[PDB]
This record gives structure tokens, C-alpha cells and sequence, in this order.
């Protein structure tokens, strides 16, 4: 841009007013033109002189925005040209016009200090302008005592802190640490004076904010020098004063507490032993303890105090807490308990309140979490005994809790719409849940008739409601969130969650069992068991009954009690949520407290021994009574996804492990769910699709439990015959095309694929060669079903899903000879396709989709073929057949472009010898996928692609073709740099080095002034020189590259 | 025949369903339930599969929605009279009762018609209308 | 004198802006994925128990190959949202970077963080790991600009402290 003529400044002001403009009001040809005149300005040869000009002559501040982004674009970009005194005359320059004027536009001062720190930072890449310059500066300019030279200061420091996030860890060590010590000492200095004028409380905010940004800084070396910086008492009392001071700001708080939290987290390598952990953490304690104590929380600060304790809790170890003095420790714990109430209870409060900002839910998780982990004789009895009843109180109804009180009793307000998106209590409060379950455990002596009386009363309660019901309403909602909570803590309470491994009985559990076993008789511990109809206060000696057993025994009764809900036609007054409660609860117990083996413990007590023993008749009833849960579930909860989903999920886990397969096979309830699942009778196939296969799973998963060869034949065939002989009528109707687009055919077609679903889902190691060869028939069949259902997409699509469902599943355990029969079977079904949907034109309600679909399963099939004559050439046939599908519009959708270029750059990179011997088109198509890989598209796939070019290099013209391809990406301007870009460059520079030099030639003959052309000679000299026509060969070219990016990436 | 009703959460997000008297293709089905403890109710939208206008509605699941039966068949072209498709099943019969298309598709037909080429149609018939919507061409 | 606030919404490309726009607008979700160039300002109207307010969102560039002007469009913004993708990590990463031009060409406006896509199985970035939401001006909420999850909730979050009544709610018109 041409310093002095009126047209450029006023070219700029005239496209800042228009940019600034309404931008209803101006066309979009008028803004592109504005905003084509600021970045062509901005990427102009020097414009810094001419930046000058507009940063000292123009009055808008939009205009002197954008020169500031040109001064620090171009400072970059011309680096290697500028000497090292204009460059600081430049930094000078700028420091001191922001300096001089203090009104300045905000942002335009921040982008200039944006500009400084990216001078700075770029000074130390070369090693050019060190930080002790800028640092004596702010030294000087913080000296004075001007409270906006102090803000402009610490806006230089924040400009500097925020550009450096080699380089970010030599600032790390060094530069960052004096930028700590200059903010202490403010902070120091401030903290001392007493009633600050309102620009110093400004300047106070802004150090402030400053220390809170260096101390959460990402991993602080551990140095000595940085432990005599944070190891220092006098740092840890300061933040603690400077909170103490700043309290009430409920802005400043935040920032003190978040420094002192940070202060709190220090666990690496920065303690030298663990004594001096001892000390700090002794200290932190004592002052923490001391501030609490003499202070109201308030709101601000409960997120922050809570965050330091459950800092102090999870990251110093156990052994470090417990060697601090008792006395302090005895507070520190009473401590925890007293905010841990306080915080429920404000927070139960925050929920029916319905407030924006939820503050004592955020401090309350962290104090739980902070139980848990802490907890994980008895000595915190007494204080699990306040943690577990304040819990259980701020989570129960009006009567006997303050969940729904507000010291009024309006219980919230409308019901409000909750999303199938929306998770679940036991899963958004899992971690609270199992806190207050560990605390619960603990102290079970107190807990567990707790929660046994409050269940038995909710439950006399909920059948009272119920019968009344056929003769209040918010009063049925109470009790059920009542029953809701109450069924999630004792789940907590008497198992793990584990999700790898097999969950044992907690040891706290088994021990309350074993001491208390001698004074409960197991007979009518067995009666209060054994019969979940009648009320457990009406039968002889109940009080002599194994706590544990009759907690369970209280959800059995909810559980008895909904069934018999279900039994007459009050199925519309339950609760979803209370049966997926239920169902969950009734897998836990399945995995824990059913079949217990007497190898996993050292000793069991004899309550829980005969009751849940392995050949007890309590686990056969058990079992039974789980099946019998399912069959109503499934019978009448068709509409509630969840809660059938999690129902069949609780049959798969009584068939999972043969020890309960074994015993849930004998049941008359399982046949007959087999028998009325095959006969698709009107309750069972109202289920969705994904509960069907599920069923499928579990039927199929029951037949290779332990039988005798009557009832195995007796089974299969009423499982598996059925399937058969539907499927080979159906396609036996005398109907060969005509017959199939009716609904009677079409939905048995549908509902015989899914169940092959199901049962390629029901694979193990043992159910392949027998579930396989009972699939493949159904495969070749299926063959004449995609010849047969073309215009048909969505049994087309279920088709495909079914090879997928096989392929993916079964392949991994397969030998050579069935493997080959199913390469066959996939590509014979995409040679179908491919005939069928060749050139086919469609017109419009969502054919892009629906062939999107078929896509993206034939690929993933196309994937789970090359999980395992060739192996690959199947593979090849089936790209080549359905690469011809793939229009630039199906690439649109990033799912399936993205499964596309992993599998192509999978096979190029993987078996690259097979691609020279493919067709011409299939050469064709494959080279302009990857071009247009690397040119466009994602970053992901251009990686891939590059990653591709490598194992490619070792026909040719396409190779030669990407040289220039890679030349424009790397060393013209996507703009990824990648260490596959770098070699794959290499190889392909040292395969054709004509074309190199050719190109390399090329751009140094178009170069327009010669100190350009010096130091581009230089540089491509010095890439020729280490390339010198692999692993030592490309070693030092890829080090050499990043030098000639880092000399080279300028020179834009 | 013509639609056979569903229970409204058995529905398929890829199937079809009908909405407010048209047959359409379900482009997405979300569920909701008003109190924590309430009960599902599915909120559908779908296509017009033949005019291509979305109608939307919402109604509690276990309720019974109508599912239209849809049939698609390939019919060879063998003539196009005075604006009638001339249609030929696989097994001899020729239907001459479909008019042609509006838009680029029966522009397409007219123009591979003219030029001699074997073309392949596909036909969408639902409820109580039929359409021509597919042309595959060797 | 009509109520109306700008709105500017980044994030990383393809995180579902112009979804969360469009989908807001039309009430059409669109999988196909389109990368905006530069921005495109989009009026939208909530009708208020005290009256309607427009939001002209600014659906910004997310690649920076199509950043356009960038953050020279957050000048006179005087709210803005931030959008991740919950199902790729490396834009939450980056959420930090937009924060730091949005604070530092604005000053303390307020901002939403919205975590997108939450109705794809595979989840990355958990709820519970998110610490943007500590500030009186910075909320987080999970959305999904498929199934028009907690589409509101950032726009009534954002008038609630712009017009300074946190007993303002939408209703239908
Ligand atoms: N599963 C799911 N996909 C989504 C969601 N929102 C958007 N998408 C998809 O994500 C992809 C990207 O969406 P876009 O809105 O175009 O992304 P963007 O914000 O405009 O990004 P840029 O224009 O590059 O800055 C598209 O394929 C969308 O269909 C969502 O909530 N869930
Ligand atoms: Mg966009």
C-alpha cells in the first residue's frame, strides 16, 4: 500500500464503515470488496512504515485494529529480512504508542500488546529479542506508581502469557517465573496498604487475575528455582491474607481461591522428599482451616473452598495426609463434614429453586468426590453417619426430607420436558452415588436399617397409593422419586460398578454379615426372602433377619409390588423411572449377590452362604423370580425404550456366565418367551429393533448351556427350526418377485434379518462353526433377497447390515476355509449392488441418503474384511465395484468420506504392490481420490493421503504428479504441517529429482528483489545437501526441512 | 391394506409413516416424557414421499400411528403416448396410465427416449397414487 | 427502538455452528457439511414475557483457511458462544483459543460454551470435566443441534444477563 496518498487510508475507513455497518443493510459484494481490501492490505510487502502512518494519522479504530494485525502478520512473515534494531525500534514504537495514549480503544490496545508479545515470542525463536528486556520495561512502567501504567503493565504480561501458551519450556523455567515474582510482590504491596482508591482496587483485580492465570499455567517445571518460589511460606499466608482481604468482591474471591486451589494441586516432582509434602501440606491446612473458620462461605467462594479441600484430598497421598498432626487432621475432617451438610443442603435447595447458576451442586460433587477418595477400624463412622443421613434427607420428600422444601413447601414448579439425551440419576450422579454408598458401608450398622425402614414404608406406602388410584397426584410423583433415590443408594451401597472385572460383595458388607450372623436365624431370613408380596412386619421374628438379605429383600418388595401393578391394568400409573431403578438394581444383584463362589472370599457368612450359595435353592428362586421380572417387563413396558432396553440387558446378563445359564435354561418362563418371541405374538413384537436382537442374543447365548441331547435338540429346534422354516416358506411362496413388496412378506423378511442379527451378536469362541454355518445358508439366501428387493432400500440396507453384523463379529474366529466362503458371499452381494444401482438416477425425498446408508455399511464390511487368495484382493474387487457410487456429494458427509479415505490409504499404505496391477479407471479414480484428498477436504484426510504417498513411491506418472502436489503444500503455502507431509516430500524429492530441480528452479527464477533469492538459494541448497540421493538419509532431511519451514515459512 | 397401523415406538427411523393423511419417510424421531416420571411421548417428522413437504407431529408412544404400504417396480419403457408412459413388466403386461413426470427426471425420459436407448423405470405407488421417480439406464 | 443483541458464534470447523444456526432457523438438520466462509449473520426472534429480543448470531468461519477476517468480526460483539464437538477432543482443546480472542477483542462478555453432537454414542469430552462455566459471565450447556437439544437454553441464559432479569423466560408467540 502506497504511503501518503489520500485513496488508501480512505480505502481502509470506507471498508471499516462498511464492515461495522448493520450487516442487513449491506450487500455482500460490498462486504467481501471491504474485507478483500483489509486482508490484501495486511498481506502487502512491509507495510510497516505505512501501518505507522495509519496508526499515528487515522481516528478509526477499526482501521487501526486491523493495522496492528498488519504490523503482526508482517513482523512474522518478514522476519529473516528485518534487523534486529528495526524490530526494536518497532516493539518501542508500539509499547509507547499504546503508552501514550490511555484512552485508546480496548481492543485496538490489545492488539497492538497482541502485536508486542508476537514480536517477543518470535525474537525468541531466533533467540533475536530476549524477555528481559520487555521484563525491565514492565519493571520500570510498574515502578511508577499510575494506576493505568500499572494495568498497562499487566496487560503487556498477560499479552506475553498468553502468546507463549522449546520455546513454551524455556519460558516455562525462566521468563514465567519472574513474571510470578513481579505479581507476588504487587500482590504483596497491595495487600499491605490499606482502603485503595477505586483505580488501585482495579489494578489490584488485574494482578490478581494475572497471579491466577501464571499459577494455572500448564505443567510448571520443577526446578529449585521454582521451589523456592512456591515451596515459600510467605506465598501461601499471601494468597490466604489477599483472600481474606478481597472476600466480599465475590470477583476477586474467585481469583484468590482459584490461586490458592492451584497453590494446593503441587504434586510433581517439584517436592524434593515426602517430608517436606508433610510441611506444605501441614501449612495448607492450617491456614485453610483458619480462613474457613472465622468466615461466612457465602456464594462465590463455595466452589473454590470445596476445590481446594478435594484438591488437598486427591492429590497429596495418604501417607503424606496421615502425618500431619491428628489434632489438625481431626479438624480438617470435621471440617469436610460440616461443609459437606451444609453444601447438600444449599444445594438441594438450588434444585427446587430452579436458579441459572448452580454454585453448592458443582461444591458438593467435589466434596463427595473427595469422601470417596479419601475413605477408599472406624474412625470416620460418626462423620459418615452425618454425610450418609444428610444425603438421605436432602433426597426424600416433605414429610421426612428437604428435597422439595423451600422453607415454604411449593415442591418446585411445572414438570419440565426432559430429553431421551438427558442422563439418567445413576449415571449423572454416579460418583455421589457412590460415595454416599462407600460412607454407607462404613457405617452400614446405622445405614442399613435406614434405608430397609425407609424402603419398607415407601413401600406399604406405594400400595396403598396404587389401590387408591382405582377408586394426591404430585403426592405419587414424591413417592416415587422418594422410592427412585432410596433404590440407587442401596445399589451403591451393597456393590461395585467395576465394568472389567467380576464384582465381589464389598468386604465391609460380607464382615457385618459374618459378626452379626450368629444372632439371625436364616429360616426366617429365607421367609422375609422368599416371599417379597407380604409385608416383612408381619412374619415370626423378623427382627432376627440378616440385614443385608432384608435390604434386598425391601427392593424385592418394590419390585413385587410393581409387578403386581403390572398384573391389573395399572401399568399407566407406574414409573419408567422407577423400573429402570429396579431392572438396574436386579443386574447388580445378579452379578454379586447370585451363585456366590467360595474361592473369591476368605470367608463367607452363612446368611449369605444359603441363601445366594451355588447350590442353594435361594439362587435357583432367584433366578427364576429375575426371568419372571423380565417376562412382565417385556410384556407391558414395550413403549419405554430405556426401560425395555435395560430388561433385555438384565435377561443377557442371567444368560451371560454358564453357572447362571445353567440354571435360567431349566425355567419353564424361558421356553415360553422362546416359544412366544418365534411365534411373533402381539405383546413381544411391539419391542423395537435393537431389544428384539438383543432377545435374539440372549435365546441363542441359552442354547449352549449345560443340557442333555433331548432337550438340545428340543431347544435348537424351537429357537433356531422356526427361523428356518419361516425364511425358506417365505421364499418358497411360489413367488419369485412379485409377492415380496407386500407387508406380510416385507415385515417377516425384516423381522427373520434381524433376528440374524441377533445372533451373529450372540458370537463367542465357542459359538463359531455353529453359528456360522447356521448364518451362511441365510447369506446365500440373502443374495437372491438383494437381487430381489433392488428398489427396496431399507431390506437392502438391513441386508448389508446383516453381513456386517457377521463379518464384524465372527470373522476374528475363523479359519481359512470359512473365511473364504464368507469373501465370497460379500463380494457375490456387492456385485449385486453394484449391477442394481450402477446408473441409477433418483429424483428426491432422501435418496442421498439412503444410498449414504448403503455406503457407509458396504464400507465398514469392506473393513471387517481386512481385519483378517490374497486376503486383500476381495477387498479390491469390492472398492473397484463401489467406487463408482462415490459422487463428490456423498464425500459431503464427513462419516462416510472419512471411512472411505481410511480404508483406500489403508490399502495404499498396507499391500501398496496390488495397486499398479489394478484396471486403468480403478489407477484413475484411486490417484484423483487421494489428489483431491490432499488439495481439499479435511485435515484428517489429507494426513491420511500423505501417509499414503509414502509406502506408494517405492504407474509413475501419477507419482511424479504428486510432487508437485507436495511442493505447492509445504513449500509454496491445506497449510498442515506434518512430519508425513515431510516424508513423503522426501521420498518423493528423491525419487524424481528432475522434476525437483525443475520446480525448484522455477520458483527461484520468478523471485522478484535478490535478498529474497539469497536466502530461498540457501535454503533449498541446504535441502539438496542433506537429501543427497530413507532412515540416516531422511533423518536429517526431515530436521532440515523443519529448518527450512522455520527460515522458509516467512518468505510467504 | 393401503397402511397398517404400529405401535408409534416400534417405528423405524428409517422407515415410513403416515402424517396428517400423507405417506412419508421418517427423517427424524426424538422422544421426550414431561415429569421425571412421566411417560414416553415420540415426536415424529417426515417427507411427503411423493410432493417432498415435511409434516411433523407429536404423540405419546404406545399410541398406534398408520404405516402406509409402499411398493417400488421396475418397468421397462417402451413407449411415451402423447404424454403417457408406455410401461412394460417383466411378465408381459404394458401399462399405459402413468403420465409422465414434471422436472429434470421426465426431461431425461424424453431425451433417452428420443435417442433410442433402453431405459429402466421405476415406479412409486403407496397409498392411493402411483409415480415414476427412478430411471436406470446400461 | 428494537431489543437486539450480537451474537458471535465460533468454535472449530465442523463442530455444527451453522447447524445449530440453521436448524434454529428453518427447523431442517442438514448431514451433509458445507464449511462457512468468512460469516453469515443470521436474525433470530424470541418472544419474552417482556417483550421479543433478536439475536443477530454471527455464524463464523471455523477452519482458519476460511477464517476470513476472524476476530475482527468480535469487534462490538456483545455476547458470544463457543461450540465444541463432545466426540473429538481436540476441539475442546482449542476452546481456550477462541475464549482468549473473543476476552481479548471484547472484554467481559458473556459467553456459552456448548458441547454438540452429545446424540453420538462415543462420547470424549465428559460433562463433569468441564470448568468454564466458574464465572459470573461463562455457562456451559450440552446440546445437540440434531435433536434440538437445549437449544434455548443459551440464548435465554444470554438475555437473562444482558437485559439483567433472571426472571425472564421464553414463551410462544
Ligand atoms: N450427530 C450430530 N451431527 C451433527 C450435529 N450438528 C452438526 N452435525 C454434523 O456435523 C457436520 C458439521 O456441521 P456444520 O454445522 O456444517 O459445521 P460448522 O459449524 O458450520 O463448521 P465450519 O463452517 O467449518 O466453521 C455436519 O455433517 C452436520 O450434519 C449434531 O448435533 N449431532
Ligand atoms: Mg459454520
Amino acid at each position: 500500500a502506497a504511503l501518503g496518498p489520500p485513496e488508501v487510508i480512505a480505502q481502509l475507513e470506507n471498508a471499516a464503515k462498511v464492515l461495522m455497518a448493520p450487516p442487513s443493510m449491506v450487500s455482500n459484494e460490498q462486504r467481501q470488496h471491504a474485507e478483500h481490501i483489509f486482508l490484501s492490505f495486511r498481506k502487502s510487502k512491509s507495510p510497516f512504515a505505512v501501518c505507522r502512518h495509519i496508526l499515528e494519522t487515522s481516528k478509526v479504530d477499526y482501521v487501526l485494529f486491523q493495522a496492528a494485525t498488519a504490523i503482526m502478520e508482517a513482523v512474522v512473515r518478514e522476519w529473516v529480512l528485518l534487523e534486529k534494531g528495526s524490530i526494536e525500534s518497532l516493539r518501542t514504537f508500539l509499547l509507547t504508542y499504546v503508552l501514550q495514549r490511555p484512552n485508546l480503544q480496548k481492543y485496538v490496545r490489545e492488539q497492538i500488546l497482541l502485536a508486542v508479545a508476537v514480536i517477543v515470542k518470535r525474537g525468541s525463536l531466533d533467540k533475536s529479542i530476549d524477555c528481559k528486556s520487555i521484563f525491565h520495561e514492565v519493571s520500570q512502567l510498574i515502578s511508577s506508581g499510575n494506576p493505568t501504567v500499572q494495568t498497562l503493565a499487566c496487560s503487556i504480561l498477560t499479552a506475553l502469557l498468553s502468546e507463549f501458551s522449546n520455546c513454551k519450556r524455556v519460558f516455562q523455567e525462566e521468563d514465567l517465573r519472574q513474571i510470578f515474582m513481579l505479581t507476588v510482590g504487587v500482590l504483596q504491596e497491595f495487600s499491605r496498604r490499606e482502603n485503595l482508591s477505586a483505580q488501585m482496587s482495579s489494578v489490584f483485580q488485574r494482578y490478581l487475575a494475572l497471579a491466577n492465570q501464571v499459577l494455572s499455567w500448564n505443567f510448571l517445571p520443577p526446578t529449585e528455582s521454582w521451589r523456592e518460589a512456591l515451596l515459600d511460606s510467605r506465598v501461601m499466608e499471601l494468597f490466604f491474607t489477599v483472600h481474606r482481604k478481597i472476600r466480599e468482591d465475590s470477583d476477586m474471591a474467585q481469583d484468590s481461591l482459584q490461586c490458592l486451589a492451584q497453590l494446593a494441586s503441587l504434586h510433581g516432582p517439584i517436592f524434593p522428599d515426602e517430608g517436606s509434602q508433610v510441611d506444605y501440606l501441614a501449612h495448607f491446612i492450617e491456614g485453610l482451616l483458619n480462613t474457613i473458620n472465622g468466615i461466612e462461605i457465602e456464594d462465590s467462594e463455595a466452589v473454590g473452598i470445596s476445590s481446594i479441600i478435594s484438591n488437598l484430598i486427591t492429590v497429596f497421598p495418604r501417607n503424606v495426609l496421615t502425618a500431619i498432626p491428628s489434632e489438625l487432621f481431626s479438624s480438617f475432617v470435621n471440617c469436610l463434614t460440616h461443609l459437606t451438610c451444609s453444601f447438600g443442603r444449599s444445594a438441594a435447595l438450588e434444585e427446587v429453586l430452579d436458579k441459572d447458576d448452580m454454585v453448592y451442586m458443582e461444591a458438593y460433587d467435589k466434596l463427595l468426590e473427595s469422601w470417596l477418595t479419601l475413605v477408599r477400624k472406624g474412625f470416620f463412622t460418626q462423620h459418615a453417619v452425618q454425610v450418609f443421613n444428610s444425603y438421605i434427607q436432602c433426597h426424600l420428600a416433605a414429610p421426612d426430607g428437604t428435597r422439595n422444601l423451600t422453607a415454604n413447601g411449593v415442591a418446585s414448579r411445572e414438570e419440565e420436558e426432559i430429553s431421551e439425551l438427558q442422563e439418567d440419576d445413576r449415571d449423572q450422579f454416579s460418583d455421589q452415588l457412590a460415595s454416599v454408598g462407600m460412607l454407607g458401608r462404613i457405617a452400614a450398622e446405622h445405614c442399613m436399617p435406614l434405608l430397609t425402614s425407609l424402603l419398607e414404608e415407601r413401600v406399604t406406602r406405594l400400595h396403598g397409593q396404587l389401590q387408591r388410584h382405582q377408586q394426591d397426584n404430585k403426592m405419587l410423583d414424591d413417592l416415587y422419586e422418594d422410592i427412585h433415590w432410596l433404590i440407587l443408594v442401596t445399589g451403591y451401597l451393597l456393590a461395585d460398578d467395576t465394568q472389567g472385572e467380576t464384582p465381589l460383595i464389598p468386604p465391609e458388607i460380607m464382615e457385618y454379615s459374618i459378626k452379626h450372623s450368629s444372632e439371625v436365624d436364616i429360616n426366617t431370613t429365607l421367609q422375609i426372602l422368599g416371599s417379597p408380596g407380604e409385608k416383612a412386619s408381619s412374619i415370626p421374628g423378623y427382627s432376627r433377619t440378616d440385614s443385608v438379605i432384608r435390604l434386598l429383600s425391601a427392593v424385592l418388595r418394590v419390585s413385587e409390588v410393581e409387578s403386581r401393578a403390572i398384573r391389573a391394568d395399572l401399568t399407566h400409573l407406574l414409573s419408567p423411572q422407577m423400573g429402570k431403578d429396579i431392572v438396574w438394581f436386579l443386574k447388580r444383584w445378579a452379578k454379586t449377590y447370585l451363585l456366590v463362589d467360595e474361592k473369591l472370599y476368605d470367608q463367607i457368612s452363612l446368611p449369605l452362604s444359603t441363601a445366594f450359595g451355588a447350590d442353594t435353592e435361594g439362587s435357583q428362586w432367584i433366578i427364576g423370580y429375575l426371568l419372571q421380572k423380565v417376562i412382565s417387563n417385556l410384556s407391558v413396558w414395550s413403549s419405554e425404550q430405556d426401560l425395555a432396553n435395560d430388561t433385555v440387558q438384565l435377561l443377557v446378563t442371567l444368560v451371560e456366565r454358564r453357572e447362571r445359564a445353567n440354571l435360567v435354561i431349566q425355567c419353564e418362563n424361558w421356553w415360553n418367551l422362546a416359544k412366544q418371541f418365534a411365534s411373533r405374538s402381539p405383546p413381544l413384537n411391539f419391542l423395537s429393533s435393537p431389544v428384539q436382537r438383543t432377545l435374539m442374543k440372549a435365546l441363542v447365548l441359552g442354547g449352549f448351556a449345560h443340557m442333555d441331547t433331548e432337550t438340545k435338540q428340543q431347544y435348537w429346534t424351537e429357537v433356531l427350526q422356526p427361523l428356518q422354516q419361516r425364511f425358506l416358506r417365505v421364499i418358497n411362496q411360489e413367488n419369485f418377485q412379485q409377492m415380496c413388496q407386500q407387508e406380510e412378506v416385507k415385515q417377516e423378511i425384516t423381522a427373520t434379518l434381524e433376528a440374524l442379527c441377533g445372533i451373529a451378536e450372540a458370537t463367542q469362541i465357542d459359538n463359531v462353526a455353529i453359528l456360522f454355518n447356521f448364518l451362511m445358508d441365510f447369506l446365500n439366501n440373502c443374495i437372491g433377497l438383494m437381487e430381489v428387493y433392488k428398489n427396496t432400500p431399507e431390506t437392502v440396507n438391513l441386508i448389508i447390515e446383516v453381513f456386517v453384523e457377521v463379518a464384524h463379529k465372527q470373522i476374528c474366529y475363523l479359519g481359512e476355509s470359512k473365511a473364504m466362503h464368507l469373501y465370497e458371499a460379500c463380494l457375490t452381494l456387492l456385485q449385486v449392488y453394484s449391477k442394481n444401482n450402477l446408473g441409477r438416477q433418483r429424483i428426491d425425498v432422501t435418496a442421498e441418503e439412503e444410498q449414504y446408508q448403503d455406503l457407509l455399511l458396504i464400507m465398514e464390511l469392506l473393513t471387517n474384511l481386512l481385519s483378517k487368495v490374497s486376503a486383500a484382493d476381495v477387498v479390491l474387487y469390492g472398492v473397484n465395484l463401489i467406487l463408482p457410487l462415490m459422487s463428490q456429494d456423498l464425500l459431503k458427509f464427513p462419516t462416510l468420506c472419512n471411512q472411505y479415505y481410511k480404508l483406500i490409504t489403508f490399502i495404499c499404505e498396507i499391500f501398496p504392490e496390488k495397486i499398479p496391477q489394478l484396471p486403468e479407471d480403478l489407477f484413475k479414480s484411486l490417484m484423483y481420490s487421494l489428489e483431491l484428498g490432499m488439495t481439499s477436504m479435511s485435515s484428517e484426510v489429507c494426513q491420511l493421503c500423505l501417509e499414503a504417498l509414502t509406502p506408494l513411491a517405492e504407474l509413475f506418472l501419477a507419482t511424479r504428479h504428486f510432487l508437485k502436489l507436495v511442493f505447492d503444500m509445504l513449500v509454496l503455502q491445506n497449510t498442515e504441517m506434518t512430519t508425513a507431509a515431510g516424508e513423503a516430500f522426501y521420498t518423493l524429492v528423491c525419487l524424481y529429482q528432475a522434476e525437483y530441480s525443475e520446480l525448484v528452479e522455477t520458483l527461484l527464477s520468478s523471485q522478484q528483489d535478490p535478498v529474497i533469492y539469497q536466502r530461498l538459494a540457501d535454503a533449498f541448497n541446504k535441502l539438496t545437501a542433506s537429501s543427497t540421493p530413507d532412515r540416516k538419509q531422511k533423518m536429517a532431511f526431515l530436521k532440515s526441512l523443519e529448518e527450512f519451514m522455520a527460515n522458509v515459512g516467512g518468505l510467504l | 391394506s393401503a397402511t397398517f397401523p404400529m405401535q408409534c415406538s416400534a417405528l423405524r427411523k428409517n422407515g415410513f409413516v403416515v402424517l396428517k393423511g400423507r405417506p412419508c419417510k421418517i427423517v427424524e424421531m426424538s422422544t421426550s416424557k414431561t415429569g421425571k416420571h412421566g411417560h414416553a411421548k415420540v415426536h415424529l417428522v417426515g417427507i411427503d414421499i411423493f410432493t417432498g413437504k415435511k409434516y411433523e407431529d407429536i404423540c405419546p408412544s404406545t399410541h398406534n400411528m398408520d404405516v402406509p404400504n409402499i411398493k417400488r417396480n421396475d418397468f421397462q419403457l417402451i413407449g411415451i403416448q402423447d404424454g403417457y408412459l408406455s410401461l412394460l413388466q417383466d411378465s408381459g403386461e404394458v401399462r399405459e396410465d402413468l403420465r409422465l413426470p414434471e422436472g429434470d427426471l421426465g426431461k431425461e425420459i424424453e431425451q433417452k427416449y428420443d435417442c433410442g436407448e433402453e431405459i429402466l423405470i421405476t415406479v412409486l405407488s403407496a397409498m392411493t397414487e402411483e409415480a415414476a421417480v427412478a430411471i436406470k439406464a446400461m | 427502538p428494537q431489543v437486539q443483541f450480537k451474537l458471535v458464534l465460533v468454535g472449530d470447523g465442523g463442530t455444527g455452528k451453522t447447524t445449530f444456526v440453521k436448524r434454529h432457523l428453518t427447523g431442517e438438520f442438514e448431514k451433509k457439511y458445507v464449511a462457512t466462509l468468512g460469516v453469515e449473520v443470521h436474525p433470530l426472534v424470541f418472544h419474552t414475557n417482556r417483550g421479543p429480543i433478536k439475536f443477530n448470531v454471527w455464524d463464523t468461519a471455523g477452519l482458519e483457511k476460511f477464517g476470513g477476517l476472524r476476530d475482527g468480526y468480535y469487534i462490538q460483539a456483545q455476547c458470544a458462544i463457543i461450540m465444541f464437538d463432545v466426540t473429538s477432543r481436540v476441539t475442546y482443546k482449542n476452546v481456550p483459543n477462541w475464549h482468549r480472542d473473543l476476552v481479548r477483542v471484547c472484554e467481559n462478555i458473556p459467553i456459552v460454551l456448548c458441547g454438540n453432537k452429545v446424540d453420538i454414542k462415543d462420547r470424549k469430552v465428559k460433562a463433569k470435566s468441564i470448568v468454564f462455566h466458574r464465572k459470573k459471565n461463562l455457562q456451559y450447556y450440552d446440546i445437540s443441534a440434531k435433536s434440538n437439544y437445549n437449544f434455548e437454553k443459551p440464548f435465554l441464559w444470554l438475555a437473562r444477563k444482558l437485559i439483567g432479569d433472571p426472571n425472564l423466560e421464553f414463551v410462544a408467540m
